[PDB]
């Protein structure tokens, strides 16, 4: 398929954006396309344990009620996980 | 858990078959779409967020004032003119523009671009066609049903649901398809007898088409029609 | 209907006479002795609103007298514990809704 | 006044719908085919019998 794959190509190629990441649901690299690895290795590792932190938070107040998007922001950079069963996609965009 | 196995009423489907194929696009695909294509949006929100901020509530006395926002376009499609609009009758966001060629002498193929709001990069959806397509209408009921006119006055019918993109229905030489172009095209708000489909030629025929299974019945509304040649 | 008539809230109200085990490090046998005991005791002492100090008086002093001197039980709404414990002394069952329940011997 | 901000920017557009969800082609055409699943037939008779 052209449609997933071009899509994340797209995002990818698409101005002020650092790099789109795929994380496992073992916390694993599928896709990683940032700039240095240590901030690819770092994101890999860190992220996932606060989307599943922030699930948790979710879940607490509504057990029915699961995370669909979590997007933080810091004060340089945006924080951007779109979390699925099987896979996680995050981002990381710079703000205008 | 316990409760599902007290009461197997309905039980959960999604069967965990996958995508598998070990390397070489493993899963990539229908849950992690909804993730991929919310993530797309999201992205240009945030570039777009100073526009979007103006397009809810910018509230731009014998005046008026127009302000220009988003422009959406394609570079490989810049031959083309824009000629027919129309926008869902269910969705005020999603808008369908129907790319085709004016100016008669130059005649290259057409494709069909229903832009989101949500999204103005790209298209929401792509429809390649054989000639240019010159009028593009909604069906004010069910906004799946979309219909199209182009060159060689051929009439097509598309669902926006249908994944394989191609045309649900088509008119031929054997189904009375009028020459030269289809100028207008427009749906019948009536649902009584099936599906009215309505389109004008510049043959100069007023066309009343209705969907049947795997075939379209046509029927000559009125004909245009003084000391001239042919019809009006 | 069924599941997906069901919401928490009337999940909750629905039932809650309902059991569920997690974990059980303890014996078959032994499980069967403490479930029947804790249920009944919590039940008896909820009260008006749910005295958490007084659901594990009673849990405390039964499990002292039924098996071991040193028996230490412990219940809330959520936590997190690492426990050292002696080899089928720990059961962990959480009671319907919002009711966590880990009792061990030490 | 910062979170006011940030409901303002969510309440633009939904940004989460999908056109269309759930709801399947619906009418689709069916061209009405005649499988023909076993032939049977008389073997080395006197003439053909109809």
């Amino acid at each position: 398929m052209s449609e997933v794959e071009d899509t994340l190509n797209r995002i990818k190629t698409h101005k002020t954006v650092l790099g789109y990441l795929i994380v496992n649901s073992e916390g694993g690299v599928v896709r990683g396309a940032f700039k240095d690895e240590e901030e690819s290795k770092n994101i890999a590792n860190s992220i996932p344990l606060l989307t599943k932190k922030a699930r948790s938070v979710v879940r607490d107040l509504d057990p029915t009620n699961d995370l669909v998007f979590l997007r933080i922001q810091t004060k340089l950079n945006e924080i951007m996980v779109a979390p699925d069963d099987e896979f996680s996609l995050i981002v990381i965009q710079t703000k205008g | 858990a316990e409760i599902m196995k007290d009461h197997q009423i309905e039980n959960k489907k999604k069967k965990e078959v996958d995508q598998d194929k070990k390397q070489d696009q493993s899963m990539y695909s229908t849950s992690f779409k909804r993730c991929c294509k919310i993530m797309e949006r999201m992205v240009v929100q945030n570039d777009q967020e100073d526009k979007y901020h103006d397009y809810r509530y910018y509230w731009s006395k014998n005046e008026g004032h127009l302000l220009p926002i988003w422009r959406f376009s394609n570079e490989k499609q810049r031959k083309k003119n824009v000629t027919s609009i129309c926008w869902n009758p269910l969705y005020p966001d999603l808008f369908a523009v129907s790319l085709g060629s004016y100016d008669f002498t130059k005649q290259r193929m057409g494709l069909i671009c229903l832009y989101s709001l949500k999204n103005t990069t790209h298209p929401e959806y792509a429809f390649n066609c054989e000639a240019g397509v010159m009028c593009l209408d909604f069906h004010p009921k069910s906004a799946a049903l979309l219909a199209v006119g182009l060159y060689d006055g051929t009439v097509l019918v598309y669902d926006i649901r249908n994944k394989h993109k191609k045309p649900i229905y088509q008119s031929t030489v054997r189904n009375q398809k009028h020459t030269d172009p289809v100028w207008q095209v427009k749906w019948n708000p009536d649902t009584s007898k099936n599906y009215n489909f309505y389109s004008i030629s510049s043959d100069g025929r007023v066309m009343n088409w209705i969907l049947m299974k795997n075939k379209l019945e046509p029927e000559e509304v009125i004909l245009l029609r003084s000391t001239l040649i042919g019809l009006a | 209907k069924a599941v997906t008539d069901m919401d928490i809230n009337e999940l909750r109200k629905l039932m809650i006479g309902k059991a569920i085990i997690n974990s059980s490090d303890m014996q078959g046998d032994l499980l069967q002795e403490a479930q029947d005991v804790i249920q009944s005791g919590i039940e008896n002492n909820s009260a008006p609103v749910l005295n958490i100090e007084a659901a594990c008086k009673y849990i405390k002093e039964n499990l002292d007298k039924k098996f071991g001197p040193t028996w230490q039980c412990i219940i809330g709404e959520g936590y997190a514990y690492d426990v050292t414990v002696q080899n089928n002394t720990l059961l962990f069952m959480f009671y319907n809704g919002n009711l966590a329940v880990l009792i061990f011997k030490s | 006044e910062g979170v006011e901000k940030c409901i303002y920017q969510n309440n633009q557009i939904d940004l989460l719908e999908e056109y269309f969800e759930g709801e399947t082609s619906e009418h689709v055409v069916e061209n009405l085919s005649s499988k023909t699943l076993m032939l049977f037939k008389d073997e080395k008779e006197i003439c053909k019998r109809s």
